[PDB]
DNA sequence: AAAAAAAAAAAAAAAAAAA
DNA sequence: TTTTTTTTTTTTTTTTTTT
């Protein structure tokens, strides 16, 4: 059935190359080879986590006949009120070692042994502000002791937390910021999304003045909103036997947000 | 412009 | 009856050449001729014991008209909380001598006499962590006194035990590690197993995207899981008159684990 | 690629 | 390749003699021979840890044919929320003795035995404020019982912690403070760094009014910032085929912080 | 003025 | 006639946020 | 000035088992 073949596709996930994404990859790579720590900030739906995954995936673990995987980039996300015992466990699991029972100093001594030997060049911490302040002592120590760049990713609250401590604010002084789309960039994106992602039999011509007004008001430049809304509109539209997104269906979806 | 399927990048992971 | 002829086969055991296995054979052989001790570690279903058997079997005992068998490789597995009296008995039995009643010093003096004369070049100890700490004194002494390489095989707990004692950690410093399958290696293996082991009248084409997803999620790269699952699926499938493994039967089996 | 029957390797043992 | 030979150098680490550094060495040495305890404070990027290493390295362990190394200066850095058991372990490792299992009183009795015999004259504790308050009892006792000067190194928070306890505040009353560079001192440093560290084929003349303004605003007198920024600018500049740092590249780097 | 290579001071350590 | 592995065990302790 | 409530350590004399 053609209709289900398509619905199964539209309801999926993909990464679209964008300027923000390319910028980050080049910036982080600069930083990785210079071994310097930094942070990335921006508003909650700009597509920060995804830009980071896109990067991780371009640098796969490497494997020889004998020794452990070489793992240039490690990516983790901490739980709420994450403590020092919790971070060593995730670093150790990520690199595929078994975590056994012991106390904090034992997880620490073990984390430094697996981080060594196994080439690790960069550590990326998502939602950085979930960390308890005491953990930052352990994060800085690693960044200083091992040639590992540490990148903190987060929202504007992160800076409110970071500026509470001079020592940390200084390790992580350099930053890159993600923001909203606008003007020509938002319009060209919309067009990309139509030709590169939706691909309906006829298509809708969403760069017309009438449709961009609807999308602009509905999405306010967040890539997260634009994606959800166009996909909810294409699958609704197909379920009803249409070959394109029109104004009434698009407004019908937009009014639900 | 090529677009990457998210699940693909994951299924091909080390 | 064709059906039983086949079921009797699929329900059996075999050794498939794999890269991990070839690597170990060359590594151990290097070590054997240099007479150096070492250890092998890896996760519990990577196929360590089997790789070791495959090696043992390539070096059969040799026999002349008069003197005892020459036995280049000795392979033993200790019982739980194995003591010093228990090891000498297994070494002596392995080489086909009768064990008579006496005390520890008598089993020891006798073990060194049968280890001499009878050429023994390497001793492999499986499940090395079943040994009581006091036995390690006797293991090191043999490794130093006789030109015998001793190999300790085990899981990650082994290293937690070994690092408790400096003297042992140092005799057995060099190591090789087994791990999980992934990416191209897991996929090519799956294909090997289908053509080289299952051999159904039609076959299933398990390197297709749809089937690999099922197997990947079901097996997580352990060779032990992949083998059990494909064999349970081929015999179930034959019992039902099929000439290949399909998706519903494979999922039916996978959901039972 | 040749595959070895496990029981065979055992039955042929010294 | 000339370009890589140079990049490998600029991306390295070195200690530049500075007035702050010389002052500390003479001050601490005074204190060492008088056996008095003291503390060192200053802002987080003034180069306190490095000044201390520069000192440690001028007093190497000494060795005779028989007895243990004589070790005039011991330098340690505690982990977060460091307890009494943790300090004895680091002191013992530092002096190259094996630490065995026991309880707190056993690490303590052993720490005093290795501190004796082995000449130790000064103990330097970096990041002093990571210590738990209960440890200070053990630190004072050592300072009083053995002719060992104890130096506490840290930031302004250290004093907020120290003034919580009269007994400690009094042992460690004397202090030296590190601060920012300014005026002629900052300008002469910049010049030192160019001739003594960067060494580009042509050089940039960074003591000119135009360049100092850029650096002053970018670095605010911290030696830690000045070093990072000039090195990031020299390697960026070389990668682009230049023989000196210009204004656009320097501003290009400064704007990233 | 002489400058010390950091790694040098370390490699030459007791 | 002497070594070895738990046995949980209940306190004991700051220690943080809100109102 | 007040109220939860939350995670971490620390030693700790007993009990049973065996060769
Ligand atoms: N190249 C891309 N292709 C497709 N979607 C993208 C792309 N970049 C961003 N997105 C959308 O971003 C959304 C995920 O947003 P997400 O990345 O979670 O926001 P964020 O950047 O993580 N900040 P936060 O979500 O607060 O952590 C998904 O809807 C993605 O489709
Ligand atoms: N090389 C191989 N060819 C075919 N089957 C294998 C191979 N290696 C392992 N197997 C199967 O996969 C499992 C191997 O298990 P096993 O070798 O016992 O794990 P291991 O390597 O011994 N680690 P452990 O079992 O914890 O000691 C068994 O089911 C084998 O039949
Ligand atoms: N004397 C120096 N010569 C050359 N570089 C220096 C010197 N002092 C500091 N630096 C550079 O600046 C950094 C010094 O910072 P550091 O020594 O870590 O200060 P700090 O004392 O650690 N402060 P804290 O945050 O309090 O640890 C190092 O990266 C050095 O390169
Ligand atoms: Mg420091």
């Amino acid at each position: 059935e053609w209709l289900q073949a398509e619905i199964a596709r539209l309801k999926g996930k993909s990464i679209v190359p964008l300027q923000q994404v390319k910028t980050l990859h080049d910036w982080l790579d600069g930083k990785r080879k210079a071994r310097k720590s930094c942070r990335v900030v921006g508003e909650s739906r700009t597509g920060k986590t995804v830009a980071c995954d896109a990067y991780r995936y371009r640098h796969k673990p490497q494997q020889e006949a004998g020794r452990p995987p070489t793992v240039p980039v490690v990516y983790i996300r901490p739980h709420q009120k994450c403590g020092p015992k919790d971070l060593f466990k995730k670093i150790t699991e990520y690199l595929k070692y078994r975590v056994t029972k012991g106390t904090v100093s034992d997880f620490r001594d073990r984390t430094i042994e697996v981080l060594k030997g196994c080439g690790v060049e960069m550590l990326i911490i998502d939602e950085a502000d979930r960390l308890k302040p005491e953990t930052f002592a352990d994060v800085r120590d690693i960044a200083e002791d091992l040639g590992i760049a540490v990148v903190l990713v987060g929202t504007d609250r992160l800076d409110a937390v970071i500026k509470r401590d001079e020592q940390v604010l200084e390790r992580f002084r350099a930053h890159l910021r993600f923001g909203k789309l606008s003007g020509e960039d938002f319009k060209n994106t919309v067009e990309m999304w139509e030709q590169m992602v939706l691909k309906l039999p006829v298509s809708s011509n969403l760069k017309s003045k009438e449709m961009l007004r609807i999308l602009t008001s509905a999405t306010e430049g967040y890539i997260g909103r634009l994606d959800e809304i166009l996909r909810e509109a294409a699958i609704r539209s197909l379920s009803r036997g249409l070959k394109k997104i029109d104004k009434a269906v698009l407004q019908e979806v937009a009014k639900e947000y | 412009i090529e677009v990457w399927d998210y699940e693909q990048l994951r299924e091909e992971y080390g």
